[PDB]
């Protein structure tokens, strides 16, 4: 929900009566889980034995499943997935049922979840993934537009980066939208930008060094002119293409189906396990975090 | 009558009711905050200068 | 029926906030001042023969804004004009209603000058004013942090071996020795610049805000708020405007 | 919610591999309310006055009208009129009314 | 079954004069098992 | 403008129960009789 946008100049007579005045409703939003999935699968004979540097080969590949499913989950959350699914409208399902899809099996498509860009003020799609090339919209009550595509036109087009003035720019629209995101979240091969400030064209904050033994060049805390302190994060299986403004409250994971045991038929000397867990995204609201997308200069 | 039970046959689906509303409107209004309040009894004021 | 409880509380409260937002907006808009009077103060004869009779059918009401109480110098319809210079200040030589000139930042951008400023603090203090805040849109910031170093040239602002970036301006030390201070506005026009003192601007408040409901005559359960305010500005030269005009 | 038609020819053989088979969903019935509504406008004017023939104009009338209301509310449920409305399968995707 | 959404109650309007109006409303509906359960029998002709 | 028809999170009035009429009456097996055996065939004589 928001408020209205009718603030105008209005101006009432003394003696009039009250006239209707302009109501609107809110706005729901919804998100679909996902299915992750892990297989593990080694022969009683090898399980049998004894390795020189550990124990079984049933755990020990368990155990590097079942971290590998939490990377896969972190690079899911974090990617720029369409939410691909087959429902469509369905979601205030209450006058009727959805026989469209229903004389159907496992068949059916593989479902994904709203990643970070759909669910943020996307321009577009892709298919499956959101497009960089499209400058997001404006939200209806404000004129902030938290997906902006870095002009780069600053840096030449030999180094790539997104910008050094367009960092500043997301900040004036999540302030003009009211956001209070305070983490920048952004891949290690760009940190050299956050670092890297400098090629301005001699100018804005360039450099200096008083003849020291300490040599830093890196830059973690970033206040903006309107004073939004924000705090500079890096994501090893953060993508190389955009960079994301948000807050750790206005997210939350949504999970349905937990990792648990699983212990599958064996068919003969085949010892089959598997493991699965069911897990959706939420946002508060696309317009509370930023996500700066990356393009070339001029 | 689903013979394979899967989520898109199923005629219940009780929806997930979140408890809250977001809301991002802010109010700040600094000038309104600064200036300061004075009662009056008239449609039109005056002041001299 | 289930999940949606009322709807009645919850639009008073929407309805509640937006009334504030529109004061600080209209306050800051720069309209006109509106009404059907005139001229009925020195005549010590009657308040107005020619208005009365008419109950309801009059016209709305309009405050003098941040603009109209300044020496604006002109109107340009319901809205005071953003381009002529207000009139100068007969006793001093000051006008507090400048126009941005735009000398860098080409015609290619709006571009609100940057440059010249220290002009407005002058006029001020040839009239007198004791002028202490700027009000401005978020959306011209960013042109106060660059005033910090960026002068087109070499002025080599430092890290001096430091993590932490800061790249912020909100004060301000005119070379009169006029210490001012920056604020943002999220409801100020991104075409002006206000230069003023807190001290010198009034809220006259004559019906307070408050809910009353109204009959009914049916299913309808209708509300409603209202509330009488105006602005009061305790000399025109007291405050100042500058527009921002590329060319 | 129905059960399957009678198989009257589902003979499997001895040991095979069970198949999957068939189900069926349920049928979700929706229906919509309706206003009642009764209202008076007798005067005060002839209240006023003491008259002999008349005692009450205002409580006498409610309560003729409170159970008119009644007696049209049975005539209403047992008649064989459609039920009248615009918000069609708009249910289990209901998230959002029609916004049309 | 009856379905009700609001229970029946005298509402007082507004007093223009002496209008002196009142008002007695209700949202009820109705509800059925299944369309199955209970039968119909139409008794028609021509005319 | 608020208004019924414009509501959005309409926590629905579902009913808590499942009609079904298909019944389950059988009689005649209720009336045949079971005799437990150990074969796939059994036979009689007349």
């Amino acid at each position: 929900d928001a408020l209205a946008s009718v603030d105008g100049n209005n101006a009432h007579v003394e003696g009039s009566r009250a006239e209707d005045g302009e109501m609107k409703p809110t706005v729901i939003k919804s998100n679909v889980t996902q299915i992750l999935r892990k297989v593990v699968r080694v022969s009683d004979t090898a399980n049998t034995t004894a390795n020189y540097g550990r124990g079984r080969e049933l755990m020990y590949q368990l155990e590097k499943k079942g971290k590998e499913i939490k990377r896969d989950l972190e690079k899911i959350l974090l990617s720029g997935q369409a939410r691909t699914d087959v429902l469509a409208d369905q979601y205030l399902t209450n006058s009727a049922a959805d026989p469209a899809v229903a004389g159907l099996n496992d068949t059916h498509a593989a479902r994904k979840t709203g990643a970070f860009q759909f669910l943020c003020a996307h321009g577009g799609l892709a298919g499956g993934v959101v497009d960089k090339t499209k400058n997001g919209p404006a939200d209806p009550d404000t004129g902030a537009v938290t997906v902006k595509v870095a002009q780069n036109a600053s840096n030449p087009t030999t180094n790539i980066g997104f910008d050094e003035a367009d960092i500043f720019d997301m900040t004036l629209q999540l302030y003009t939208a009211g956001s209070e995101a305070d983490i920048i979240m952004i891949n290690p091969a760009h940190a050299k930008i956050f670092a890297g400030l400098q090629e301005n064209t001699q100018g804005s904050r360039k450099r200096i060094f008083e003849n020291t033994k300490q040599f830093i060049y890196e830059v973690n805390s970033i206040t903006d002119p309107l004073g939004q302190s924000y705090k500079i994060i890096v994501n090893r299986w953060m993508p190389t293409d955009a960079v994301y403004f948000f807050r750790s409250a206005d997210w939350t994971q949504m999970v349905l189906r937990a990792p648990k045991r699983t212990e599958l038929a064996k068919d003969g000397s085949y010892e089959k396990w598997m493991i699965e867990m069911e897990v959706g995204l939420r946002h508060r609201n696309p317009y509370a975090s930023g996500v700066l997308f990356t393009a070339a200069g001029k | 009558n689903p013979t394979l039970f899967v989520s898109y046959d199923q005629n219940g689906k009780k929806l997930s009711f979140a408890n809250w509303i977001s809301v991002l409107s802010p109010q700040d209004t600094p000038f309104v905050s600064m200036t300061g309040k004075e009662s009056i009894n008239q449609t039109i004021f005056s002041w001299q200068t």
